[PDB]
RNA sequence: GCAGUCAAGCGUUAUAGCGACAUUGCUUUUUGAUUCGAUGUCGGCUCUUCCUAUCAUACCGAAGCAGAAUUCGGUAAGCGUUGGAUACCCACUAAUAGGGAACGGCUGGGUUUAGACCGUCGUGAGACAGGUUAGUUUUACCCUACUGAU
RNA sequence: UUCAUCUAGACAGCCGGACGGUGGCCAUGGAAGUCGGAAUCCGCUAAGGAGUGUGUAACAACUCACCGGCCGAAUGAACUA
């Protein structure tokens, strides 16, 4: 048995986690293109980007995930005790609403490359670009409450 | 592109009657499936309307509402 | 519209095809069968042979002639176990089918229905106009259907007559919107309980407000009832019990109309509250719990029952037609003293109380976790059936005049048909193609309306268990609906602000 | 250490000597802090701060202005309170798309010298049994990522947005070539499947299929919106 | 994105019309379960420098930060940022950060012309939805720059 | 620029008062203004919230909302450039 869940890391609300992701795209990718650079070059830019921030994201749920115990598969004092502190069934629709919401980001980012594929102009893709973070973001903010209590 | 002015876009497109959809919600689950027999073409239903099963347990209420 | 596709060269040709006769045969030999009550399980007779062209009405006499009431026969329906109902003759319902062979026995369950019969309403008799904003409630009075009760949203109820279909009149007493209305069980006095926490009182007849209102909640009025005729005591009127918003339900005697108890145990919003034929009453409140007091004991609470995950959003009681109909009949006859109406409305009850052994008075609640659960709150605390399937929150639930069913109207576009005695599942009615507000049955417990968000109402036959005549002509949501008691006319409003008449 | 040890430990041993008075020193300062923060962030976080100043005053005279509210002092059914939720198109007119536009040319052969394949660079909506033809007869290619089967369609009545299946396109406005091609573009009429509306007509029959017209250029931002035409 | 709601403002003496910050519905429902057409330019070897939008190393601030470990953030480019297998994995490591000077000298895929075969189309000459194989371009002693030397 | 306060006392500062029914009702193992849910009243005042926060396991204690004493002359708020 674990017997101790100390080693759980720190779950940020829904604003801070949106901005530490998106941030970290806007830092740790490039920033600069150009209109006259090839379609191909604006189509990897910006797929690129797309890519990131869904690791990001997912990475961050992951975390989320793989760090709280399993309330069914612990030892069961174990389990009726962390059912008494924390309503078991509240910590199971958290946990599933996290997974949920990094099912959700992976089927986005994936549909947006794929459109992204076929952008004809900068223009486009950086339309493209913005819905998909855009949609992200809206994923992510409707975890304001499971984010919280976790 | 324009769009004129018409009365035919604001008008009902498809309907169905309550009989039809007694037949064809009676007929959803007497098929009897053949393995010889291919689809040439799918007929055009209000497949939400007429894909109608008795469950005989009901989903787990949602605790969020109360706490 | 979308057609059902032609039949077929070779249909045709069948349907060209000479047709079989389904004839009785002559050389038919005798059928051993065994009589048993649904209800109870007694055996008549044991083992009988009857000839295989036995008529249902026949076997109905021969049932008569063997219990020894042949004098005053009593009409039934007979059923065989898959469960098939007799529907004219024996060999056509049984035998012709091949299900059961003539050297072994047939078991056949009698159940007693109704000497009467209400034709289904198929047209509109009129749509009325005269409220000024949403219609809201809507009652029949018990002792005739030519009197319908409506309140609505413009602060007012209107009191219509049902043989003109024109208003007769109009209480404009409330300030705020009239929630629920009700009528006396005897027929005497309209209460009207409205949005602004106050309840008044009319006579009919003259369309007047009895003295002043009925004050001491503090939110709205969300169900009244009335306590039995067979419990109140010659000489007297009944009482008022009045649920809300705020949690309380409150006890009003009309006598020197005052208040006598406030019943304070929810912590929520009280859905509905019940008041049954053996001095208790029923209250379903959002706090996901039943409360069960007694109002010979000062109003205390008995019981509480917990089994819903969620807001009980209705209940029902098995006698609950009898205690709304007090001592009248379908015929509308009018009890000369108190007395006689005392003891009528004492057999009323009795008929459909006190069966199968011991007196019984189930309870049906239904909840927004869609589901249902039923009671029998007098021998137990736990609940005796659990009825599980809808897909939504169950809005509406009813038992049928005779208690042997249970219909349930919820949002998923959906009715269900359960059994009344043990809760198991038997039909759904499907046709809706919105989420079902409320449902009412017939008075022969044959026939089903149903009103629906889709603008239409719906009449189910129970015994075939299906659609039998879809009704539009609304304009908008339909959101009250109910059936006379003789069974001539189904009143309707909604949205629309028109009072919608129906008839056969 | 178990449970809550930092509050027992304060609670058995107290803080350090100078907590309050450091902390009612640091508290004193911020607004000094603020002002220099705001004159001396740069570019993107400087923007960022700039914006969560303006919603935090915004906030601020929100509660203020409800603060001072409170100290100056549909007809729905039982079972429905307490409970929550011409004949001119809204799009007569929209951007007029050529076909350069419209189509991308496709080259074909080993040095590239045929040019007769056109893609579509449109959403489109193919249909039900839909087969691609043979590709040495295929000359307008629609490529299967932007095909669509579904739809956002806004009911202006209650005021609810429903994601319906495309039944057909009838009408595309800038050209009938394009409205038999399928393409989904702005302006562009559609029918829909609205049997989950729950709509009856006067004589009892219930509405399955109806019109609206799109709203959005799905090939920007990835969706199909369409406002049904009532 | 589309459709709607509220109202700090804007507009006005016709409670018309614009409208920040917020917010709802669809996309997307509850028990952490269980690859879909880039139609035209890509990648190496050697080696230098620059940017910071900082992965590590230095110093700080915050956090239920006990310790250990970790997360977010600040100054910061002085110093590093690998070895392999076939864009993803394995491993080592303090770390295996992103990018520019091209994409507005050797070298493999590619513009690969003449030879050849298979497939699709064409009556055919041939062309291509395509697939496979073989196929010569060879400065420097000039000026400057740079490295060293009178 | 427009509103306000002001020698029957301007802004800051210091000191004092900040009460009584009452530990208002429900709920809680405990909950006394300050974990919560709905009321949010009356009296005496110069004024004092059925309480703005810190704090207690609950109390206590401090605070400010408000009033008064000392000080003595201008001051505050919202907009515009
Ligand atoms: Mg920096
Ligand atoms: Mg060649």
């Amino acid at each position: 048995m674990q017997l101790s869940w100390k080693d759980i890391p720190t779950v940020a609300p829904a604003n801070d986690l949106l901005d530490i992701v998106l941030n970290r795209t806007q830092r740790k990718t490039p920033t600069v293109i150009r209109p006259g650079f090839k379609i191909t070059r604006i189509r990897a830019f910006y797929m690129r980007k797309v890519k990131y921030t869904g690791e990001g994201f997912v990475e961050k749920f992951e975390d989320i995930l793989k760090g709280f115990p399993n309330i069914n598969d612990v030892h069961p004092f174990h389990r009726d005790l962390m059912d008494t502190l924390y309503e078991k069934n509240h910590y199971k629709i958290s946990l599933a609403a996290i997974s949920r919401a990094k099912s959700l980001v992976e089927q986005v980012a994936r549909d947006y490359v794929r459109l992204l594929k076929f952008g004809q102009s900068l223009f486009q893709c950086k339309q493209l670009k913005r819905a998909a973070l855009g949609r992200m973001a809206t994923i992510v903010k409707k975890l304001r409450d499971p984010l919280a209590y976790l | 592109a324009r769009v004129q002015p018409d009365r035919r876009w604001f008008g009902n497109t498809r309907v169905i009657s309550q009989d039809a959809l007694q037949h064809f919600r009676s007929a959803l689950g007497e098929t009897q499936k053949d393995t010889y027999q291919v689809l040439l073409r799918r007929n055009k239903l209000p497949m939400s309307l007429l894909e109608e099963k008795d469950a005989d347990e009901s989903p787990k209420a949602r605790i969020l509402d109360t706490e | 519209s979308t057609l059902i596709p032609p039949p077929s060269k070779k249909q045709k040709k069948e349907a060209q095809l000479p047709r079989e006769v389904a004839i009785i045969p002559k050389d038919l030999p005798n059928v051993s069968i065994k009589f048993q009550a649904l209800d109870t399980g007694d055996n008549v007779g044991g083992a009988l042979r009857v000839p295989g062209a036995i008529s249902e009405k026949q076997l109905e006499e021969l049932l008569n002639q063997l219990n020894g009431t042949s004098d005053d026969p009593v009409p039934y329906t007979f059923s065989c176990t898959k469960t098939i109902d007799i529907t004219d003759n024996l060999y056509s319902s049984l035998i012709k089918p091949g299900y059961n062979s003539t050297e072994d026995q047939i078991t056949l369950l009698y159940t007693p229905r109704a000497v009467f019969k209400v034709k289904p309403v198929t047209r509109s008799s009129s749509a009325i106009a005269g409220h000024g904003s949403t219609i809201l409630c809507s009652a029949f009075a018990p002792h005739t259907s030519s009197r319908m009760v409506t309140g609505a949203g413009d602060n007012t109820a209107r009191i219509w007559d049902c043989d003109t279909q024109t208003p007769m009149h109009t209480l404009k007493g409330h300030y705020n919107w009239v929630l629920c209305v009700s009528w006396s069980p005897d027929g005497e006095v309209i209460a009207t309980g409205s949005m602004d926490n106050t309840i008044r009182l009319w006579d009919p007849k003259s369309g007047q407000c009895l003295g002043d209102a009925l004050r001491g909640h503090s939110k709205w009025i969300t169900s009244l009832s009335w306590e039995p005729i067979h419990l109140v005591k010659p000489g007297s009127k009944p009482r008022l019990a009045s649920s809300s918003k705020d949690g309380t339900i409150k006890i009003w005697d009309t006598v020197s109309r005052v208040c006598q108890y406030t019943m304070s145990g929810h912590t929520n919003s009280v859905s509905c509250v019940k008041w049954g034929g053996q001095g208790l009453l029923y209250s379903g409140s959002h706090d996901r719990t039943v409360r069960v007091w007694d109002i010979n004991s000062q109003g205390r609470c008995i019981n509480i029952l917990k089994s819903h995950a969620h807001w009980v959003n209705h209940l029902s009681l098995s006698t609950d037609y009898a205690l709304r109909i007090g001592a009248f009949d379908h015929t509308g006859k009018k009890p000369s003293t108190p007395e006689e109406a005392q003891k009528k409305a004492l057999e009323n009850y009795e008929k459909i109380c006190k069966k199968n052994g011991n007196s019984e008075e189930m309870m049906v609640t239904a909840s927004d976790d869609y589901t249902m659960f039923l009671w029998n709150p007098l021998k137990s605390t736990k609940p005796i059936a659990r009825m599980t399937g809808h897909q939504k929150l169950v809005n509406h639930v009813a038992f049928s005049p005779d208690g042997r069913y249970i219909v349930s109207a919820s949002f998923d576009n959906s009715i269900k048909l359960w059994d009344g005695r043990d809760g198991k599942f038997i039909s759904t009615f499907r046709g809706h193609v919105a989420s079902v507000y409320q449902v009412a049955w017939s008075s022969d417990c044959r026939l089903l309306v149903s009103c629906s968000k889709d603008t239409t109402l719906k009449v189910w036959d129970v015994r075939t268990r299906k659609l039998s005549v879809d009704l539009p002509g609304h304009k908008d949501e339909v959101y009250t609906v109910d059936w006379s008691v003789d069974g001539k006319r189904v009143c309707s409003g909604g949205k629309d602000k028109m009072v919608r008449l129906w008839t056969h | 250490p178990q449970n809550d040890y930092i509050e027992r430990h304060i609670k058995q041993h107290g803080k350090r000597l100078d907590h309050e008075e450091r902390k009612r020193k640091r508290e004193a300062r911020e607004s000094h802090k603020i002002s220099e923060r705001a004159q001396k962030l740069t570019g993107w976080k400087g923007k960022q701060f700039a914006k969560k100043r303006y919603a935090e005053k915004v906030s601020m005279r929100k509660k203020i202005k409800a603060h001072e509210q409170s100290k100056v002092k549909d007809a729905l059914p039982t079972y429905l309170l307490d409970r929550e939720q011409k004949f001119s198109v809204p799009l007569p007119k929209v951007r007029g798309i050529s076909e350069e536009e419209m189509f991308k040319v496709i080259k074909t052969g080993k040095s590239r010298s045929k040019s007769w394949k056109r893609m579509i660079t449109k959403h489109t909506f193919v249909g039900e049994g839909f087969t691609r033809r043979p590709v040495k007869m295929e000359r307008i290619i629609r490529p299967s990522a932007l095909r669509q089967k579904k739809a956002n369609v806004t009911h202006p009545e209650l005021g609810v947005t429903v994601f319906l299946p495309i039944l057909a396109v009838k009408k595309n406005p800038q050209s009938p070539m394009y409205t038999q091609l399928g393409v989904l573009t702005k302006g562009t009429i559609i029918e829909v499947n609205v049997s989950e509306l729950g709509m009856v007509t006067a004589g009892g029959k219930v509405v399955w299929g109806k019109y609206a017209q799109v709203t959005n250029e799905p090939d920007r931002d990835g969706c199909v919106n369409a406002v049904l035409l009532v």
